[PDB]
């Protein structure tokens, strides 16, 4: 067989090849996973910062 | 040249994690040591948020704990993840090291990357036996007492080492602030051996599941092995956040949450789960000395298995009695732990000797013996004669 | 810096396998490609010739020790019973 | 004027077809062990009859049978 | 070691806070507190639970500030340096009703009662344990038993023999709501109190492990999404050998 | 128009992580009532406020 015949790649080739459409799929689902990891991130450093800030005792003495 | 190659640390980083070449037929088990990074990360983390507020006195300790569960915001969570992470990444380190001894990555280009993990292996069974030493609950106390006085069993200094070690004459407010320091410490000597580790694994790369060479094709770090190592960080934090949130004191043993008392003992003093085997092995063998002897033989036995194991071929991909006697090493391993949470009673004992003995005698006995008849198996079955 | 001792694996040029000749790699871009492709078909045909090659060397070391394990704690539990102490009286004593 | 739910529901299970045959089992156990501490010269024996284990299977089935329906019946 | 040393097994009750979106019944709080102010209070301590814990979840602000000021806390001495006592505030902690422990093993009869602010906790079985061991005591000890003098059975209790006579009977104490409080009824309540204080985070953390677990599967499964699609040009890579000439 | 779509929010990585930021502003407040009133509304009867109404009434 020659080189320039290149095989069957039919089985996962996506029929209509828009490249808006597809680029727009794989940016939207990295957005998502993007937006959901930076909220999950803020929502840590949060925890953290306010497991310094201050404490009920003492504020109950306050 | 790009500016991620033509730096100092940059270039570090792009060697160790954007341009390494990594074999491109690594499974998900190769993912087990980024994992125990993040682990060790998150225990370095939630306990300098903790040290914050712990008093390390014996009269202080275990109420600076409860002053952590009460009264700090998101406290729980702090003292949750803490427990349950060290959980956590002793099951993902047993899962590397299972790993490294299922596809033969102790073998010959890799012997000081092994004996690098066999040491960062010791060092962090000593870490969380301080850490669970300086919560001061029940069996806290007397876990700290019986490990201790496991060391008067040498014949000519052994009292004078446990009186220097508990700082005293038994386990006190000396014991406590010790542990506590020495807590803190052991894991900055940790993560220097990581990165020795990585330095030691950096030079050959990494195995791969069939064992044969992996310098013909490969893929760099960034961008493919990268997704695929925060799947399992997501999988791992889901299941995490599971056993913080909804089920945190299931792993530990209730008597950590009765103060310490010298005076009362619980009726069955077990250690933290992941300890459970090598406290059979230990009590298995009818003396102290030889018992913490061949405790000791029994995590420094993994440093004869890149001198034991007799085969040409890398790994129990492609053979047989490899992979059962494996799997027979595992659930053996499995009842040991299940053996040293029981009381010592009737058929305990001769199951915690006999599990001992198949133990030792899967890398002494077993590995030698299968590697040299899959061998001759290998040769015979396929040229003529 | 100075030169270190020889490796097993080189870099992007020189890893230190064999000479290549006569191989042809082809390749899509996934951005013209369908990822979750097959995954139904996988999840149920994949996943069984997997276990099917890959479960008795779990499951039969795992039957012989829960079998021993339930088999010890059976007499165990029968030990410390009236019904049983004739034989744990001989059996530690 | 309202009784205890939970002798209510230990007598109600008490009163069953096996129920009465593991009181039966106690019942039995308990008058083998009082005519052994009848006998003369109990308290040298070194190895003294209880019925803890039958006491035990009575109150582990009448555990099992009280304790999924006891929380509807307290407020 | 035999059944009567491990003890009897507590049974798997239907407590309503069982299960991961759930909560604890804070009338159930409020009434298993009352619960614990008139009988539990002579002998056991609640050492760790503060007042101001108690407002916002089974008493109002000042509901709780007559409970503190019915006591009396030891204050900063005076200008002459003499000891001085104080009514309660929020800050303070509930205090026991013995002074130190050898007055307890005085008064119950050499056994010392514990501390029951984390005790479901640090008991195995937890509430199921604390509720069976309260409503356990039989009428009678089985046919059998020798037990010493100055102790009760109750066959959850590990061993059998336990220092803790029956306290819990019917009517002995009226609930403000009008609920029949008859033993059982106590005892799920003060076993209901007594979860609180060991874990008054439970309502907060099981609400925080919604929001986690959500966004952690969604994190998830859509990282398995990203990971596929990075690794599709690899997974569908197709190699060819033509063997080269002999040179 | 998906050559619109993208041209608008997926071109530039500015605009990208930018509205990555607004949708977790967002995400974060929408989220956190949501998982709140469905929690409390799970649990009716039991909370502190229910039980504050019923010895109001
Ligand atoms: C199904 C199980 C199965 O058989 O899978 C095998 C199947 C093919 O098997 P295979 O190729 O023979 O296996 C090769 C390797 O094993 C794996 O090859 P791989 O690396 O290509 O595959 C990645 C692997 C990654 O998985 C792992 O490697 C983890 C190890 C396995 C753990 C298994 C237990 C997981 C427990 C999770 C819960 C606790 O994927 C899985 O195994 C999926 C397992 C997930 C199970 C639950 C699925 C529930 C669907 C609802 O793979 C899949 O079916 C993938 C399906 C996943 C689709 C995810 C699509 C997500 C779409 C977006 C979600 C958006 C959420 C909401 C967004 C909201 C926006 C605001
Ligand atoms: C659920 C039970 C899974 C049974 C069905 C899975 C298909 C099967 O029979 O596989 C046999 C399979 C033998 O397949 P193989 O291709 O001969 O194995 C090559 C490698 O071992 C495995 O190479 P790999 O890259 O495929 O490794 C991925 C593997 C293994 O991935 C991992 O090892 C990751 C381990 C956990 C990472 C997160 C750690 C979290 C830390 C805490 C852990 C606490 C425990 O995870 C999976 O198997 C994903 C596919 C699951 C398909 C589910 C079909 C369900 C019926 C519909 O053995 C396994 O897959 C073990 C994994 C099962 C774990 C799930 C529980
Ligand atoms: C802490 C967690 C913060 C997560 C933030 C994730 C995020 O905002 O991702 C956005 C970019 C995506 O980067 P990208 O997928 O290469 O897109 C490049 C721009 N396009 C091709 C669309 C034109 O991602 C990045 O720019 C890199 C983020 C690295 C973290
Ligand atoms: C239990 C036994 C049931 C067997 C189910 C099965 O084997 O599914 C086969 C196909 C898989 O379809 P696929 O995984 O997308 O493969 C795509 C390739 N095609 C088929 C287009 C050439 O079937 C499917 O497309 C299944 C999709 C629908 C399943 C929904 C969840 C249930
Ligand atoms: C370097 C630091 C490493 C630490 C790694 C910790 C993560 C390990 C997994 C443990 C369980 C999840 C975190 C629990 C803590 C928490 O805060 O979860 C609560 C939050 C929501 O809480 P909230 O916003 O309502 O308020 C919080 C209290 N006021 O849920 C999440 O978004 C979980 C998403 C986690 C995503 C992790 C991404 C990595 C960021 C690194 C910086
Ligand atoms: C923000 C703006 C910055 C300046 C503009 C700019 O980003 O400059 C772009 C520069 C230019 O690079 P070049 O190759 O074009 O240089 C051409 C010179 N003629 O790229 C870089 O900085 C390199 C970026 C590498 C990123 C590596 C990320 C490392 C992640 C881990 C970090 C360490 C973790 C350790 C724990
Ligand atoms: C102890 C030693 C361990 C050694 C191994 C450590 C390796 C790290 C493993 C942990 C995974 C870190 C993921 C970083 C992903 C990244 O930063 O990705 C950078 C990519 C580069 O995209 P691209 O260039 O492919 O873009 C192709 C076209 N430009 O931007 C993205 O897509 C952003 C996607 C969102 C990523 C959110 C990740 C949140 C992580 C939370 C957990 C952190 C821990
Ligand atoms: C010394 C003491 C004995 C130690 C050796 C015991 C090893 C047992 C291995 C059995 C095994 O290896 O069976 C693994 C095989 C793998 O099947 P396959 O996919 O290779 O089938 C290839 C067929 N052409 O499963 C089976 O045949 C199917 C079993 C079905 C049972 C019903
Ligand atoms: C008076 C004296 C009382 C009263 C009114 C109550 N308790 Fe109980 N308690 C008491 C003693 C002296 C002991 C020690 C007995 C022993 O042998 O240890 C106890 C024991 C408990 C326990 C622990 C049991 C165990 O360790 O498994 C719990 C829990 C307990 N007590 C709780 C409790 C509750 C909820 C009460 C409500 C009214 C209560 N006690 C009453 C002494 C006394
Ligand atoms: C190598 C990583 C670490 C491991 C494996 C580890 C392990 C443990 C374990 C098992 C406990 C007992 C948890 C419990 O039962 O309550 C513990 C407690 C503790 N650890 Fe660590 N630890 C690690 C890192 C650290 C570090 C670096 C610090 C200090 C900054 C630290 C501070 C503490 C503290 C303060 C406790 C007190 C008890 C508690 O709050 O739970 N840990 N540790
Ligand atoms: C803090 C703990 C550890 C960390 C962070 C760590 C880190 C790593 C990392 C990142 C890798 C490369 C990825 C991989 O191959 O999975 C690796 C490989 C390895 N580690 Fe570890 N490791 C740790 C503990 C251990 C232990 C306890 C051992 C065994 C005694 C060990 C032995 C190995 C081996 C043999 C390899 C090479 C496996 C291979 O690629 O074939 N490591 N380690």
């Amino acid at each position: 067989k020659s080189t320039y015949r290149t095989p069957n790649f039919d089985d996962v080739l996506k029929e209509n090849n828009d490249a808006d459409k597809g680029r727009s799929y794989a940016y939207f689902m990295v957005g998502a996973m993007g937006l959901l990891s930076s909220a999950g991130a803020k929502s840590t450093v949060e925890t953290f910062i306010s497991s310094m800030t201050a404490t009920a005792d003492v504020l109950a003495m306050a | 040249m790009a500016f991620r190659k033509s730096n100092v640390y940059l270039s570090l980083v792009n060697s160790y994690i954007i341009d390494s070449p990594q074999p491109s037929s690594i499974n998900y088990w190769w993912n087990m040591g980024s994992l125990l990074g993040l682990c060790l990360v998150i225990q370095i983390v939630t306990g300098i948020f903790m040290a914050m507020h712990y008093s390390s006195n014996i009269e202080l300790a275990f109420s600076s704990v409860e002053h952590i569960m009460r009264d700090v915001h998101n406290g729980y969570i702090l003292r949750y993840l803490h427990a349950n992470g060290a959980s956590f990444f002793f099951m993902v380190m047993f899962m590397h090291m299972a790993k490294g001894l299922y596809y033969g990555s102790y073998r010959s280009p890799r012997v000081t990357l092994w004996n690098v993990g066999v040491i960062i292996f010791i060092l962090t069974i000593a870490t969380a036996f301080l850490g669970y030493c300086c919560v001061y609950g029940q069996m806290s106390h007397w876990g700290a007492t019986v490990i201790t006085n496991l060391f008067s069993a040498i014949p000519f200094v052994g009292n004078d080492i446990v009186s220097w070690l508990w700082g005293g004459f038994s386990v006190s407010n000396p014991t406590i602030q010790r542990f506590f320091a020495l807590h803190y410490l052991v894991p900055f000597i940790i993560a220097a051996m990581v990165i020795m580790h990585l330095m030691a694994l950096h030079i050959h790369g990494s195995s791969n599941p069939l064992g044969i060479t992996g310098n013909l094709d490969r893929i760099p770090m960034h961008s493919y092995f990268i997704f695929k190592d925060l799947v399992t960080v997501f999988l791992f934090m889901l299941i995490l956040a599971l056993f913080v949130f909804y089920s945190p004191n299931t792993l530990g043993h209730p008597d950590n949450y009765i103060p310490g008392n010298p005076l009362v003992t619980p009726a069955s003093i077990v250690p933290e789960w992941y300890l459970l085997p090598f406290y059979a092995i230990l009590r298995s063998i009818p003396d102290k000395l030889l018992g913490v002897i061949t405790m000791f033989a029994a995590i420094l036995v993994l440093l004869v298995l890149p001198f034991t194991d007799r085969s040409v071929v890398r790994g129990n991909t492609f053979k047989v009695l490899s992979k059962f006697f494996f799997f027979i090493f595992v659930f053996n391993f499995v009842l040991l732990g299940q053996i040293g949470a029981c009381h010592v009673e009737v058929p305990y004992v001769l199951m915690g000797q006999i599990a001992t003995f198949i133990y030792f005698a899967y890398f002494l006995i077993i590995v030698p013996v299968i590697s040299t008849i899959e061998n001759v198996l290998f040769y015979i079955g396929r040229v003529n004669k | 810096g100075p030169p270190s001792g020889k490796t097993y694996m080189g870099w992007w040029g020189h890893m230190g396998g064999p000479k290549q000749k006569g191989i042809t790699s082809y390749a899509v871009s996934p951005y013209a490609q369908k990822p979750l492709q097959g995954i139904f078909h996988n999840a149920v045909f994949n996943s069984f010739r997997r276990f099917k090659s890959q479960f008795l060397y779990v499951l039969i070391p795992a039957g012989i020790y829960w079998y021993w394990w339930k088999n010890g704690n059976e007499y165990n539990e029968f030990l410390y019973s009236k019904a049983g102490r004739e034989e744990l009286e001989r059996v530690n004593v | 004027e309202v009784t205890d739910q939970l002798e209510d529901l230990r007598e109600h299970f008490k009163n069953t077809e096996e129920g009465k045959a593991l009181v039966h089992h106690y019942e039995e156990c308990a008058e083998r062990v009082k005519i052994q501490q009848q006998q003369p010269g109990y308290a040298d024996l070194e190895h003294k009859e209880d019925c803890v284990e039958e006491f035990f299977h009575l109150q582990h089935y009448l555990d099992t049978a009280t304790a999924p329906r006891l929380f509807d019946k307290l407020k | 070691m035999t059944a009567a040393e491990h003890g009897l097994h507590a049974p798997a009750y239907a407590w309503s806070h069982n299960g991961p979106f759930e909560t604890f019944d804070h009338a159930s709080i409020r009434r298993g507190y009352q619960v614990y102010r008139e009988v539990c209070a002579a002998c056991h301590s609640l050492d760790r639970v503060a007042w101001r814990t108690l407002v916002g979840v089974s008493h109002t602000n000042e509901e709780v500030r007559n409970m503190a000021e019915e006591f009396e806390y030891d204050d900063e001495p005076d200008e002459q340096g003499n000891p001085k006592k104080r009514p309660g505030k929020l800050s303070d902690y509930i205090p026991g009703p013995y002074p130190n422990e050898q007055a307890a093993r005085a008064a119950n009869q050499g056994a010392l009662p514990p501390d029951l602010s984390l005790i479901v906790k640090a008991r195995h079985g937890g509430c199921d344990y604390i509720f069976s061991l309260l409503t356990g005591y039989p009428d009678e000890p089985p046919a059998g038993v020798a037990l010493p003098p100055g102790s009760n059975y109750n066959p959850y209790f590990p061993g059998g023999s336990i220092a803790m006579a029956r306290v819990l009977f019917d009517d002995m104490v009226e609930y403000e709501d009008g609920t029949p409080a008859t033993t059982s009824q106590m005892a799920k309540d003060v076993t209901t109190f007594l979860n609180w204080c060991a874990e008054p985070e439970h309502d907060e953390r099981k609400r925080l492990g919604l929001k986690t677990v959500i966004i952690l599967s969604s994190l998830y499964l859509l990282s398995i999404w990203v990971k596929k699609f990075k690794w599709a040009g690899i997974k569908t890579r197709k190699f060819v050998f033509n063997p080269p000439k002999p040179r | 128009s998906f050559s619109s779509l993208y041209k608008t929010f997926f071109k530039r990585n500015a605009v990208f992580v930018g509205t990555i930021f607004a949708g977790a502003f967002v995400f974060q407040t929408v989220f956190d009532t949501a998982i709140t009133s469905w929690y409390e509304n799970h649990n009716k009867g039991k909370l502190w406020k229910d039980v504050k109404a019923r010895i109001a009434a």
